[PDB]
């Protein structure tokens, strides 16, 4: 009853969930201390915190932070600390502790001692294209993100199939305009235009025969996160499969 | 077996000078200041061989000469060409061509309506402008000696409604450039605007509203365009509605003092009225500044 | 327009819009009007001055009345000797019942009648003792302004010193903040994920209350999201604040705060109170 703490786990895509735990010093304790410390004449306190640390599991290891940090001192402040866990594929739930010691000094050299040691389960309060027929699946085996300029570069499709017929299917990319409130209109207008001339294929109608090599070229600068033009289409039960994978500044 | 025809809007700076037709596009850009981009088209044709051996298959234009290709023996390989646009004013596409015979009546009370008639004219006329020019003039890799050319007569079927906007800008309702003083205006500082407008030879398709409506939408050069309240962005004076008149050279001059930051992209809208869905032309002209 | 008080410091307006090549406007809360003004602070601080604009204006409905006067029953000055100059209050008291149709004057039209009353007008003009040269004219202007649409072209030649401009003003006094702070910081991300380019706002903005906090958000990023932790150091300059944020995360919500209002004020340093809280990650 002296620092309200609290802590907040989040979920990276990179398979590294990252928690992240704050401290703020609470305001009931904080006009508790604050009216007894003013009768001295004391405005500002000092709670010095000169040993936090977070452990792990039933063997106690120390995870560290993602940063550096030293053994401060203030009043009336919140600080966070964040510890990078590893992804569970699993329903494991691992349950960690955090300790801390805040010495709470009064002043002329005269302080006191407390520490403080919570412990709980860091849970989260709760890409590969797969088609939706048969077991047909898309990833890009190159990293996603890329860097180029708007010269000629090359991209990599991977199929993995029902190895019952592994062919019949095209690619092309759809260089025309989606036929599609004025501002939403022009938004979705601007959207629909750099989509459909940002980039080109160099090889679409293409057939395909597990690799598959494409090649582009990109014209207009920008950011195209889930470049979403090309489309490869299913010849038997003619349906298509959206790509919606892959990412490439132009800059 | 088919044709697309794509246009471009960046400038392409150097380093990139490898690829065939960037120095032939970015040499024309380079001296010869009127010589603007912006208005370049690509068209993207995709030669396939249907043999047993290879090609070389070298694309003239009537100055432009691409490079030398390798078609192996059942492949696509898109031969990208430059071409520029068509100027509408400059040129002639309401005249109906000519039959080769004068013998025959033909059916003389032709089955066509006016604006049928004029968008098969331009259908026409523009593959009559694309054909007369390209070339292409072949040769197998292990044989060397049975260079022969080709037609595109037999070849590119028709075209489609993106075809004759892309090529031909006459099909569109107005044209528009931009001036602007300074692109590189620090922040306090208020900078006249202008915008040139000078409508088509479509103007006779509606002949009866003689006022349309410039809208003017401001995008951060990134995405995602600012709403017209426009705090933290350019503070402008007016209001972006500016209506403009069928045949006429008007020219809707503004004003615009920058907030905070530097990449801005200028460009229009127009919509025939003021209500909702009355829109006609997307209008992408979109020109650039920067403020430091 | 707008005018400087008699105090008369170095305020640069730069902003004076003056309609000169359009008379043309239109407030019927679709689009949004925005005038905006480039002024200037003073020599020094300045908080307390008084500011009167000057609008000139008209309303529409007399516009159209005036154009519709001038261009459909004395358009020519034959008609203007003798078939009106003896009936212009006459012809004011019948104008001012046509209510002309508002709704679609602003949609491909202009000087376009509603659905008013037209047929015992014609009584009307001939209980009196109009004669039939003038009782000709206006019943054929009304019956052609009944169904008839004109452009924006020759609005303004009709609306060229025939319209009393009724200069309307205001009062803006230029209203300010009171607690003046001037603070930088900077900051160095450890990156989740590599990098998300965001994109970056240098704030300036006072918060004026008592017992009171500045409250900061962070920068936006445009790119895959979630990640890019943000590490900081303060150097809270010219001031003694209460700082409540220690390496947060540019994720969807981090709200790096900074309790200010508390000790250590000032008075009023600028035209306003101010806080240039100018980050710089670098």
């Amino acid at each position: 009853l002296l620092n309200m703490r609290l802590r907040n786990i989040s979920l990276k895509s990179e398979h590294c969930i990252l928690s992240s735990l704050d401290f703020q010093t609470s305001k009931a304790s904080e006009q508790l201390t604050k009216k007894f410390i003013y009768p001295q004449e004391h405005n500002s306190f000092l709670k010095l915190n000169f040993q936090e640390i977070s452990y792990k599991l039933i063997d106690g290891t120390s995870q560290i932070e993602l940063d550096p940090i030293c053994p401060l001192k203030v009043p009336l402040t919140a600080f966070s600390y964040d510890s990078i866990s590893a992804t569970f594929k699993l329903v494991l739930l691992p349950k960690s502790t955090q300790p801390h010691r805040v010495k709470i000094t009064l002043a002329y050299e005269l302080e006191l001692h407390p520490n403080l040691k919570l412990p709980v389960r860091t849970s989260w309060e709760t890409s590969l294209v797969n088609s939706k027929l048969s077991n047909v699946k898309f990833k890009f085996i190159n990293s996603n993100i890329k860097v180029i300029k708007g010269e000629k570069f090359t991209m990599r499709l991977q199929i993995i199939n029902s190895s019952s017929s592994p062919l019949d299917l095209v690619v092309y990319y759809n260089n025309t305009i989606n036929p599609i409130t004025l501002e939403n209109q022009y938004q979705l207008h601007n959207k629909y235009r750099k989509i459909a001339e940002g980039i080109i294929l160099l090889s679409n109608d293409y057939k395909i025969p597990y690799f598959a090599d494409l090649r582009f070229i990109g014209i207009m600068s920008g950011y195209y996160g889930t470049l979403s033009g090309l489309k490869v289409l299913d010849l038997n039960t003619n349906e298509l499969i959206e790509v919606g994978n892959g990412a490439s500044v132009l800059i | 077996p088919s044709m697309d025809i794509i246009p471009l809007n960046e400038l392409f700076s150097s380093q990139v000078e490898n690829v065939d037709w960037i120095e032939y596009v970015m040499s024309k850009i380079r001296a010869e200041s009127n010589l603007h981009s912006r208005d370049f088209i690509l068209l993207l044709l995709d030669f396939r061989n249907s043999w047993i051996d290879g090609i070389k298959l070298n694309v003239q234009f009537e100055d432009f000469t691409s490079n030398e290709y390798h078609v192996e023996a059942s492949h696509t390989s898109r031969i990208i060409v430059p071409i520029k646009k068509i100027d509408y004013k400059k040129y002639n596409f309401e005249n109906t061509p000519i039959p080769r015979i004068f013998p025959g009546r033909q059916f003389i009370q032709s089955g066509l309506n006016e604006e049928q008639t004029i968008e098969m004219r331009q259908k026409f006329w523009c593959r009559e402008h694309i054909i007369s020019k390209l070339k292409c003039n072949w040769k197998l890799t292990t044989d060397q000696s049975v260079t022969g050319s080709v037609d595109f007569n037999k070849f590119i079927e028709k075209f489609d409604h993106k075809m004759v906007y892309t090529i031909y800008p006459g099909r569109l309702f107005y044209g528009v450039q931009l001036l602007l003083d300074e692109p590189k205006v620090k922040v306090g500082e208020i900078i006249n605007l202008k915008i040139i407008t000078e409508p088509t030879s479509t103007c006779r398709r509606k002949q009866n509203s003689t006022v349309n409506f410039l809208d003017i939408v401001i995008f951060d050069s990134k995405t995602s365009k600012i709403l017209p309240r426009s705090n933290r962005r350019i503070l402008y004076n007016g209001s972006l509605t500016k209506p403009i008149s069928t045949t006429k050279v008007s020219e809707i001059n503004l004003e615009i003092i920058p907030i905070e930051k530097g990449r801005y992209e200028f460009s229009v809208c127009i919509s025939k009225s003021n209500n909702q869905d009355g829109i006609i032309q997307f209008d992408s002209e979109n020109v650039i500044l920067s403020v430091i | 327009e707008l005018s400087a008080p008699d105090t008369r410091n170095d305020y640069n307006i730069r902003g004076d819009y003056i309609a000169t090549t359009p008379a043309l406007i239109t407030f019927d809360g679709n689009e949004s009007f925005i005038n905006c003004y480039e002024i200037t602070a003073n020599n020094n601080f300045d908080s307390k001055d008084i500011f009167n604009l000057k609008v000139r204006y008209n309303t529409l409905k007399e516009q159209l009345d005036c154009f519709i006067t001038d261009a459909v029953l004395i358009e020519g000055d034959v008609e203007w000797f003798i078939l009106f100059e003896k009936w212009k209050t006459f012809w004011e008291l019948e104008i001012l019942k046509k209510l002309k149709y508002d709704y679609d004057a602003f949609k491909e039209n202009r000087i376009i009648r509603l659905l008013k009353t037209s047929i015992d007008l014609n009584k009307t003009k001939s209980k009196i003792r109009n004669l039939c040269i003038e009782k000709a004219v206006l019943d054929k202007i009304l019956i052609c302004l009944n169904k008839v649409s004109r452009g924006i072209a020759v609005c303004n030649t009709d609306m060229d010193e025939y319209v009393r401009n009724l200069v309307p003003k205001q009062l803006t006094v230029p209203v300010q903040l009171p607690g003046f702070e001037q603070f930088f910081h900077v900051q160095f991300e450890q990156m989740e994920t590599s990098h998300d380019a965001l994109h970056d706002t240098i704030a300036t903005i006072g918060n004026s209350l008592s017992y009171t906090v500045i409250v900061e958000n962070l920068s936006g990023q445009w790119g895959q999201d979630v990640i890019d932790d943000g590490g900081y150091i303060f150097e809270i300059l010219s001031s003694n604040e209460w700082l409540i944020h220690g390496q947060k995360r540019c994720a969807i919500k981090e709200k790096r705060k900074e309790f200010e209002v508390h000790l250590i004020p000032l008075k009023k340093g600028y035209l306003n109170f101010p806080r240039v809280e100018i980050t710089n990650i670098n």
